[PDB]
């Protein structure tokens, strides 16, 4: 973005400060699902079908 | 005598008789293998009908 400077002679004036501004973009934590069967449990695979 | 070098001749591939346990009562028991998805989701207890 620039300042607008009026007249003819400008030789008064500050010319115009480019600023190279920046948006960071970042990952968060990654999200996360824990379950557990036990050898038990795991005798049955609907168990792990829908937990999965 | 003329002083030949001794060696250690160990069979590794051939084992002394050792101990067993007779397993003779198991032996001649009923055997019975109920299904194991089955068994997990009856919480590991079976039930059979007597006769009337």
């Amino acid at each position: 973005h620039m300042n607008i400077e009026e007249g003819l002679d400008l030789s008064s004036k500050t010319p115009t400060a480019l600023v190279q501004r920046l948006v960071p973009s970042v990952f968060k934590e990654p999200k996360n699902i824990l379950y557990t069967l036990d050898a038990r449990e795991m005798r049955d695979p609907e168990h792990k079908t829908e937990a999965g | 005598a003329n002083q030949l070098a001794k060696d250690l001749e160990i069979m590794f591939e051939n084992y002394v008789e050792g101990f067993e346990a007779a397993c003779v009562v198991s032996r001649n028991a009923k055997k019975f293998r109920p299904g194991d998805t089955a068994m997990q989701r009856a919480g590991d207890v079976l039930y059979r009908p007597q006769h009337y």
